[PDB]
């Protein structure tokens, strides 16, 4: 199928209690498989995926080095950005960096990603030509005139389009097992009566991987969107994830019901109703 | 493998 | 501007009484990231408690999962314990084998 990997990066400043802590975490779909974090008491790139062990030494002092000096970097961005916006030395503030690449199902370069926030919003963005910026505000744009002086989209392109891909290519042949399984969703369909004339329906998905899953109630035929209670696809622990969604119906309507699952690993689309 | 360091500075924001 | 958390509070497996299995307590949508969970046995915090390490969505917002192994029993209640800087006071969630 298709394919991604992120690095996603957490820089916290946190006045009067030390450096800013840096973090970092790398995946593969929805597969973590490296950390880092620099409040950790010897902090190294450690493993988090079995297949990822396999790699030597050279390859987890290269993650260090970069992870290291990544630190010492996100200190200094946050010092400026501070500044860009004013700010007293008194508030706790964060950087985020989400990056990545993306494969089409042949295995070549869909598109690159390279996003940045400030405190949880937008900051700077690498276009999808790999080439120019968007900067959300005017502090933004001190940054964006920075990396432009610097020619660092050209650097930013030339991992997305080499390293990345390429890595990632490594990574899903060594995890095929996994990383290129898809394990379709356990369903069922329960009911809980609500009082003497409603009851509540069920639809559950569990223990399926990817994440990506699309669950929906019908009645009728007509999708029950806005009546649909719809929970956030949850992590199970094992890899795997689950989710649910529940409507409330009329008692002696529940044949009217349909739960509709699609899920990658299902040989077909699933169509359920509770089953007394 | 994660973004590698520049052959120069690694740029601030 | 922050953002509370989102919590769900589930078994890894299905529930099974005297069955060992893994109660997870998984908090995300919040902003800034320093938060605190406990997972509750009747109303004890837990000691052994572990986490996923620390990621964020496309949103930027952060998500977390804490959990212990634990053996379900019809009469022993458990629950999730959450605090963060949205909350004026800590935020309980109980276990529904249901949910």
């Amino acid at each position: 199928g298709s394919h991604s990997m992120r690095y996603f990066y957490t820089a916290m400043s946190r006045p009067g209690r030390g450096e800013p802590r840096f973090i970092a975490v790398g995946y593969v779909d929805d597969t973590q498989f490296v950390r880092f974090d620099s409040d950790a008491a010897s902090p190294r790139t450690e493993p988090r995926a079995p297949w990822i062990e396999q790699e030597g030494p050279e390859y987890w002092d290269r993650n260090t080095q970069i992870f290291k000096t990544n630190t010492q970097t996100y200190r200094e961005s946050l010092r400026n950005l501070r500044g860009y916006y004013n700010q007293s030395e008194a508030g706790s503030h964060i950087i985020q960096r989400m990056y990545g690449c993306d494969l089409g199902p042949d295995g070549r370069l869909l598109r690159g990603h390279d996003q940045s926030a400030y405190d949880g919003k937008d900051y700077i963005a690498l276009n999808e030509d790999l080439s120019s910026w968007t900067a959300a505000d005017t502090a933004a744009q001190i940054t964006q005139r920075k990396w432009e002086a610097a020619r660092v989209a050209e650097q930013r392109a030339a991992y997305l389009e080499g390293l990345c891909v390429e890595w990632l290519r490594r990574y899903l042949e060594n995890g095929k097992e996994t990383l290129q399984r898809a394990d379709p969703p356990k369903t069922h369909v329960t009911h809980h009566p609500v009082s003497d004339h409603e009851a509540t329906l069920r639809c559950w998905a569990l223990g399926f991987y990817p994440a990506e899953i699309t669950l929906t109630w019908q009645r009728d035929g007509e999708d029950q969107t806005q009546d649909t209670e719809l929970v956030e696809t949850r992590p199970a622990g094992d890899r795997t994830f689950q989710k649910w969604a529940a409507v409330v119906v009329p008692s002696g309507e529940e044949q009217r019901y349909t739960c509709h699952v699609q899920h990658e690993g299902l040989p077909k689309p699933l169509t359920l109703r509770w089953e007394p | 493998l994660p973004e590698p360091l520049p052959q120069g500075q690694l740029t601030a924001y | 501007i922050q953002r509370t958390p989102k919590i769900q509070v589930y078994s890894r497996h299905p529930a099974e009484n005297g069955k060992s299995n893994f109660l997870n307590c998984y908090v995300s949508g919040f902003h800034p990231s320093d938060i605190e969970v406990d997972l509750l046995k009747n109303g004890e915090r837990i000691e052994k408690v572990e986490h996923s390490d620390l990621s964020f969505s496309k949103d930027w917002s952060f998500y977390l999962l804490y959990y212990t192994e634990f053996t379900p029993t019809e009469k022993d209640e458990y629950a999730c314990r959450v605090n963060h800087v949205t909350l004026s006071q800590p935020k309980i969630v109980k276990w529904d084998r249901d949910m």
